[PDB]
């Protein structure tokens, strides 16, 4: 395998829970969000960091790396954890803390 | 928030 | 799969 | 990420890594403001890990780096590690990162927020280029 020292970017379309379920079935959830499956792949040591959509010229939070292809397949869809299920819980515990 | 300093070219 |  | 590019230096400046005491790199983060990251769950973060704020080449020493100690994990109470179902994780900080042109937040979206299928995002990360 080969880790890089440089911090990498790609490009990736959003895929549809329905359509994302074609490739994983029933793992996929609601708390989830597919992108990928265009030629590129997250891969290990990746997770945890950011799925980021451009609009009104400003990046978003869209989705977290988490999991997907085991061999990061680069036509299968990799899956994130949807930060629009998640963000009420992000911002109360900003509240709290 | 969400608007880099140094802009990223994709 | 595999966590990423 | 597999068939990614370079990115321009420090043009992602909300992307953190997550090292542990050796200095290996397991898992990448997202500034959300000074004081909090936001991680995937599943990467098993604790306070003896730190966030690293403002690298791009992690091979060099001549970056100027925040190594920023983690003083409590919140793992949302929803994960669930079986499904790796709500898979985030907050990290606050000891002491706030300093924000600069390298080091900066992401926005977060309204929980009403409709990102529709088909829409081009970006990904980032130190993640393996092959598997």
């Amino acid at each position: 395998a080969n880790t890089p020292d440089r911090l990498q970017q790609a490009s990736l379309p959003l895929l549809s829970n329905t359509n994302c379920k074609k490739y994983w079935g029933t793992k996929i959830k609601d708390a989830m969000i597919c992108a990928g499956a265009s030629g590129v792949s997250s891969c290990m040591g990746d997770s945890g960091g950011p799925l980021v959509c451009k609009k009104n010229g400003a990046w978003t939070l869209v989705g977290i790396v988490s999991w997907g292809s085991s061999t990061c397949s680069t036509s299968t869809p990799g899956v994130y954890a949807r930060v629009t299920a998640l963000v009420n819980w992000v911002q109360q515990t900003l509240a709290a803390n | 928030c969400g608007v880099p300093a140094i802009q990223p070219v994709l | 799969s595999w966590p990423w | 990420i597999v068939n990614g590019e370079e990115a321009v230096p420090g043009s992602w400046p909300w992307q953190v890594s997550l090292q542990d005491k050796t200095g290996f790199h397991f898992c990448g983060g997202s500034l959300i403001n000074e004081n909090w990251v936001v991680t995937a769950a599943h990467c098993g973060v604790t306070t003896s890990d730190v966030v690293v704020a403002g690298e791009f080449d992690q091979g060099s020493s001549s970056e100027k780096i925040q190594k920023l100690k983690i003083a409590k994990v919140f793992k949302n109470s929803k994960y669930n590690s079986l499904t790796i179902n709500n898979d985030i994780t907050l990290l606050k900080l000891s002491t706030a990162a300093s924000f600069s042109q390298t080091v900066s937040a992401v926005c977060l979206p309204s929980a009403s927020d409709d990102f529709a299928a088909g829409t081009t995002c970006v990904t980032t990360g130190w993640g393996l280029t092959r598997y």
